[PDB]
C-alpha cells in the first residue's frame, strides 16, 4: 500500500478491451477546458462514476478492483466541431441492484456532471443488456392488451384537453367532458397540474367525470375513457386516490413520472398491473433536462429508463407542433420505443443494438398545438399505432365542442382511408381533406378556419 | 345517432372501396375473417365466427362472394369482417360491412 | 365569444401591479430569439405557465380569468450582455395545492421550458408568502433539537466517507466503520450507489454496523452514529427498511431525494418525524440541473424546496473542494438556508425578501476533496453550525484509519479554539496548523504528507 | 303524478311570466341556456346542450325565439332553460318549459 | 380559558375574534361547502324546505317512517331526527336507519325528486 | 480512554485560556452555567445544577471564583461549564474544567 495521489489514464484507460454481452454501456459527449488531453478526461469520466477518489486508501487492496472498475475503452473527435469529443464507457453487471432504476441513474450520472476538468458533459444513450432487463417488471399492459381491452382497430386513438387549465367547478368540468365525448373522440384529460385546489376537489371532479362517461358511453355505444390525474405528495395518498378510481370502474389513470419521482412511479406500475387499470404516463419538466445540446440529458435515455419502469402512453413530441422536436431524432427515439430488435443506426440518434427480449410496447402520443391541416403529414410519421391528442382543435370549433370532435374524427378517417386506399399522403393532402370536407359541414368549417395558422420556427438541438 | 365502430361517419361504402380493403387486407399478409352477430352492445368482446379464416385466398373476389352468401343465410344479423396478423399476433382492421 | 389567435402582450403586460403579501413571485431570467419583442416574450412565460393556451376557446368565457391569471410584471435588461433580460411573474395563491411540493414544480416550471420563442431559460428565485409556508410540515427536527439530543455543542460536526465505492462486504465494511470511529470521528456515512448488490446484501450491513457502532459508543463515551442508505425502488421497501432501522435503535438514516422523487422524501419526512429518527439528504443529480449558466435551475431554489419538504442535512459544496462552487452564491443560499428572516440582496444572489416564520433551520453539510490545510479557512466561512465530511482525509493517512481520524480532530479542534481566543484564521491558518502539529505526531503527519495539493479552477457559473 | 324540480306545482306559466323570468335573468348578468333531454330521470345531472350561452343578449324575446326554434325541431322531448353565473361560477335558475 | 375567572373584573365577554389568512390556510374548511352541496343535490332558484318529526319521543321505527314517508311525498326536501334522539329502549338506531333509507327509497322513486334525511 | 466531548484531546488547559474563554462567553451575551455530576455516561443528558445563571457578570475573575467555591465543597466529582443563550434558545459553549 502506497498512498497518495494518482493519474487516472494510468488505470482506466485501455482501448484493447472488449465489451462483453453481459456489461453495460453508456455514450458520452463532453467538451474539456483548454489544456486538459481529452483521454484525461474521459478517464476522469469513467473514474469518478464507478470507484475513483482522488487519492489512494489502504482499504482499496482489500478486494478485486480490477473485477468491478468502470472502464473507458473509446474516445474520439466528432466532425464540425472543437474540443468535443465522444467518449464510451463500460460496467460489469455487478455494479447495479436487480428491478431499481434509481440506482442505475444514481450511479451512472450521480456526480461525473459537476466535475470541474469538464466544461460540458451530455449523456447521450444507454445500452440495457438482457440479463439486466429481463429483471424489470415492464410496462403493465403493452400495446396489444391495450387495444383488445379497449377494443380500437385500424385507426390511431383520438384525445382532447380540457381548456381553460384551471378555473372550472366540478359539475361544468363534467359538462365540458361529456360534451367532447359525445361528438366523436375517444380520450379526455385533465391537465398537468390539477391535482386538488380550493377550487376544485378531487372527489367530486372524479365523481362527475365517471358519471359523464357512463352517460356518454351508454346513449354512443363505443367504450369511453377519460385519464383521471392521481399526482398527490405522498405514497399513501396517490394509493387512495388509485383505490377510489378503481372502485368507480374507470378504465384509465394519468401520472407524471419525471415530478413526482421514480420510486412513486414503480409503485404505481406494479400496483396497476395488480389491478389492471391502463396507466397514463406524462412527460413534465423534460424541457429542463433535453433542451441544450451541450449540457444535459437527451430525451431517448429518459424513455428507455420509464419503459423499464413501467407505462402504457408516453408524450413523444409534436414535429410540427408547438413544442421542440426534430423530425430524424423524433423517429427514432419512437422506432426505440415501440419495436423489440434495433439494429445500430447513427443517422436515427440509435447507437447501440438494443433488445427487449419480448417486453411489451409503450405508445407514443403527440399532442400540443395541431388542428386539422396538421392530420395527413401527423399520420404519415407515426404510423397507425398512435393516440393524437387535440388542445385547441375541438373546443375551439366556432360551434361549440361536438361539431369539432365531429370534424376531427371525420378528418382522422378519412386520412386513414386515403392511404387505406393506397393513395400518398404528402402530396394530396390538400385534396383529401376538402374531398373530405365537401360533405360534412363541420369539417369545411374547421379547414377554412384553421388553414392560416402555420408555426415554422428554427430548432435549437442541431 | 348510434355509432359501429371504425369507418361509422361516411356514406356506406361502395363495393369498389371494399374491394380495395380486402387488397390492402392482403398486401401485407393479413388473413379475413368473417363474424356476425345480433346484439352491438359495446361490453361484449367476442362475435360468432363463420367456418375458418381463408389462408389460401387469391382474389377479394372470394372475401365478397363470402360476405354475399353470409348475407343470403343469416340476413337478419350485423355482418362485419376483420383482419389478423400472425407476426405480431392482434387483429389490425376491424369495420362493419352488413348493418340491418 | 370570439375565436381565433390572439397574442399575449396585451393580456399579460401589466406594469401597474403591485405585489401583495398573499401572491407568489418568480424571477426568470431568459434570451429570446432575434425579432422577438422581449415584452412579448416575457407576456409568453407568464401566460403558459398559468391559463395560457394558443387559441381561445368557449369556456374561458364559463370563469372570471382575471382572478386566477398569472401576471408578468417586470423586465429588465441585465448589464454586460445583450438579448438577456430578467422577467417577474406574479401568481395568486388560490393556484397551488396546500402541502406540495410537487404540484407547485409542475405548475411553475412545466411547460415553459420547452418554448419556441425563448432561446434560453433559467429560473432563478421564488418567494414563498406566509400563508403558504405554514401548511407545510417543516423539518423533521431542525438544528436546536438536533443538537440537543446528540449533545455536541461548540465545534463543527465532523464524517468520513467508506471507501472504496464498492468491493467490501459487510464485516470488513463494519471493521472499517469501527476503526474510523475509533479515533475520535462521530459521523460516517455510505455511499450513495450503495443500496443492496449481489456482494453485500442490506440487512448484514445493518446489522454489522449497528454492532460496531454500538461498541465503539461503550469503548469511547460519545454518542456516535451513522447513516444508514434507505434508497428502494418502491414505498414499500424504503418503509421496511426504515421500520428495520428504528428497531436496532440508530439514530439517523438518510436519503436522496432528487434521484428518488419528492413524493417519497415528504413520506420518508413525515415518518421519521412521527418516530423520530434524525434524516440526511443527499444532493445528487444536482450537477445535472444547475451546472450551466443560462439553462437549468440554480440550486437555491432546490434548496428551499427541500426546507420545505424535509430535511436535517443539505449538501451544500466545497468552495474550495472538488466540485463546482462559488463563494458568493454559496454563502448566499447558506444564508437562505438557515436563518429566519433575509432581506433582498442581489449581491449574494438572493432576490427576495423571505420569512419562514419560525420553521426550524436545516443544517448545510460540505463535502468532497478536503484535507487538513483546508480546515482554517473552511470553518471562517461556514460558522460553528456545520458538518465536515473528509473523503481522503481520513483513511488517507499512511497510519491507517484511526491515526487519520485524530488528526482530523485535533486540526478542527485547534481552528475552532484559535478563533475562539480571538485570532485571525484567515491570517495565521498555517501558524495555527504547525503549532497544534507540534505535539500530536498524526497531525504533524498529515500536514506534512497533504500541504502540495491545491484546487485552482476556474469557475464556469459567474 | 312526477314532478319536474322547481316551479313545478303550479299551473302551467304564461309566456308574459316567462319574459318577466327571462329579464330578472339578464338584470344581474347571468347568462340563458337552453337544454333538452328525453328522459327526466333524477340520478341524471347532465343534459345535452343547444347551440352555446347567448353572451350577446339584448332581449327577452330572443330568447324566445330560441325556445320556440328548439320546440320546431325536437318538440317530443323535455326542454328548460337553465341561467350561467360568471362569478361565483354555479347556475342559479332553473326550470322546465316544455313538456311532452 | 382562564381569563374569565378573574377577581378584578366583575363581568367579561368576547366579542369578536380575526382569524389571520396565515393560519386559516391551515385548516380543512367545511367538507363541501355550498356550491358543491346545491350541485350535488341538483336543486336551484329556492330556498331548500326542511321539518322536524314531532313529537319528540315516543314513536316506534314502524311510525317514524310512516311519519317521514307521508311528510316526505308531499313536496318538502328535507326532514330530520329530532337533537335528543340517539338510541333508546323504546327505538334504538339500527331500525330508525332501515326504515327512514327504506321511506327515502320509495318516495324518491314514486316523486322523481332527489331526497334526503338527517 | 474515556473522553468528555470537546476540548477533550488537548493537554489540560491552562488559567489563561479558561479566562479567555469566559470572557468570550460574555461578549455575545452568552451566560455561564456550572454543573456537577458524579458519573459520565453518554446516555445521560441533565446535571446537577449550581446556584443560578450569574446574569449580573462583570468580570471572568467572577466565574473562576465561583468554579474554584465549586471544586472546593464538592471536588470528588465531575465540574464543567456551559454557556446560555437568550435569542436562539440553546446552549453553545460546554467543556470540562475539573476531572477527578
Amino acid at each position: 500500500y502506497k498512498a497518495g495521489v494518482k493519474d487516472y489514464k494510468l488505470t482506466y484507460y485501455t482501448p484493447d478491451y472488449t465489451p462483453k454481452d453481459t456489461d453495460l454501456l453508456a455514450a458520452f459527449r463532453f467538451s474539456p477546458q483548454p489544456g486538459v488531453p481529452a483521454d484525461e478526461a474521459g478517464a476522469a469520466i469513467a473514474a469518478e462514476s464507478s470507484t475513483g477518489t482522488w487519492t489512494t486508501v489502504w482499504t482499496d487492496l482489500l478486494t478485486d478492483m480490477d473485477r468491478y472498475k468502470g472502464k473507458c475503452y473509446h474516445i474520439e473527435p466528432v466532425q464540425g466541431e472543437e474540443n468535443s469529443y465522444f467518449a464510451f464507457i463500460a460496467y460489469p453487471l455487478d455494479l447495479f441492484e436487480e428491478g431499481s432504476v434509481t440506482n442505475i441513474l444514481t450511479s451512472i450520472v450521480g456526480n461525473v456532471f459537476g466535475f470541474k476538468a469538464i466544461r460540458s458533459l451530455r449523456l447521450e444513450d444507454i445500452r440495457f443488456p438482457v440479463a439486466l432487463v429481463k429483471t424489470f417488471q415492464g410496462p403493465p399492459h403493452g400495446i396489444q392488451v391495450e387495444r383488445d381491452l379497449l377494443n380500437k382497430y385500424g385507426r390511431p386513438m383520438l384525445g382532447c384537453t380540457i381548456k381553460p387549465k384551471l378555473g372550472l367547478s366540478a359539475k361544468n368540468y363534467g359538462r365540458a367532458v361529456y360534451e367532447c365525448l359525445r361528438g366523436g373522440l375517444d380520450f379526455t384529460k385533465d391537465d398537468e397540474n390539477i391535482n386538488s385546489q380550493p377550487f376544485q376537489r378531487w372527489r367530486d371532479r372524479f365523481l362527475f367525470v365517471a358519471d359523464a362517461i357512463h352517460k356518454s358511453q351508454a346513449e354512443t355505444g363505443e367504450i369511453k375513457g377519460h385519464y383521471l390525474n392521481v399526482t398527490a405528495p405522498t405514497c399513501e395518498e396517490m394509493m387512495k386516490r388509485a383505490e377510489f378510481a378503481k372502485e368507480l370502474g374507470m378504465p384509465i389513470i394519468m401520472h407524471d413520472f419525471l415530478t413526482a419521482g421514480f420510486t412513486a412511479n414503480t409503485t404505481l406500475a406494479k400496483w396497476c398491473r395488480d389491478n389492471g387499470v391502463l396507466l397514463h404516463i406524462h412527460r413534465a419538466m423534460h424541457a429542463v433536462i433535453d433542451r441544450q445540446r451541450n449540457h444535459g440529458i437527451h430525451f431517448r435515455v429518459l424513455a428507455k429508463c420509464l419503459r423499464l419502469s413501467g407505462g402504457d402512453h408516453l408524450h413523444s413530441g409534436t414535429v410540427v407542433g408547438k413544442l421542440e422536436g426534430d423530425k430524424a431524432s423524433t423517429l427514432g427515439f419512437v422506432d426505440l420505443m415501440r419495436e423489440d430488435h434495433i439494429e445500430a443506426d447513427r443517422s436515427r440518434g440509435v447507437f447501440f443494438t438494443q433488445d427487449w427480449a419480448s417486453m411489451p410496447g409503450v405508445l407514443p402520443v403527440a399532442s400540443g398545438g395541431i388542428h386539422v391541416w396538421h392530420m395527413p403529414a401527423l399520420v404519415e410519421i407515426f404510423g397507425d399505432d398512435s393516440v393524437l391528442q387535440f388542445g385547441g382543435g375541438t373546443l375551439g370549433h366556432p360551434w361549440g365542442n361536438a361539431p369539432g370532435a365531429t370534424a376531427n374524427r371525420v378528418a382522422l378517417e378519412a386520412c386513414v382511408q386515403a392511404r387505406n386506399e393506397g393513395r400518398d399522403l404528402y402530396r394530396e393532402g390538400g385534396d383529401i381533406l376538402r374531398e373530405a370536407g365537401k360533405w360534412s359541414p363541420e369539417l369545411a368549417a374547421a379547414l377554412d378556419l384553421w388553414k392560416e395558422i402555420k408555426f415554422e420556427f428554427e430548432t435549437m438541438d442541431k | 345517432e348510434r355509432r359501429f365502430e371504425t369507418f361509422s361517419y361516411l356514406p356506406p361504402l361502395s363495393d369498389r372501396q371494399i374491394a380495395a380493403q380486402i387488397e390492402y387486407m392482403i398486401e401485407q399478409g393479413f388473413h379475413p375473417l368473417i363474424e356476425f352477430n345480433e346484439h352491438s352492445n359495446p361490453e361484449e368482446f367476442y362475435w360468432t365466427m363463420w367456418k375458418l379464416p381463408l389462408f389460401d385466398c387469391k382474389s377479394p373476389q372470394q372475401v365478397l362472394d363470402e360476405v354475399r352468401e353470409c348475407r343470403s343465410e343469416y340476413g337478419d344479423c350485423y355482418i362485419r369482417v376483420a383482419g389478423f396478423d400472425n407476426i405480431k399476433q392482434c387483429q389490425t382492421v376491424s369495420f362493419i360491412v352488413h348493418r340491418p
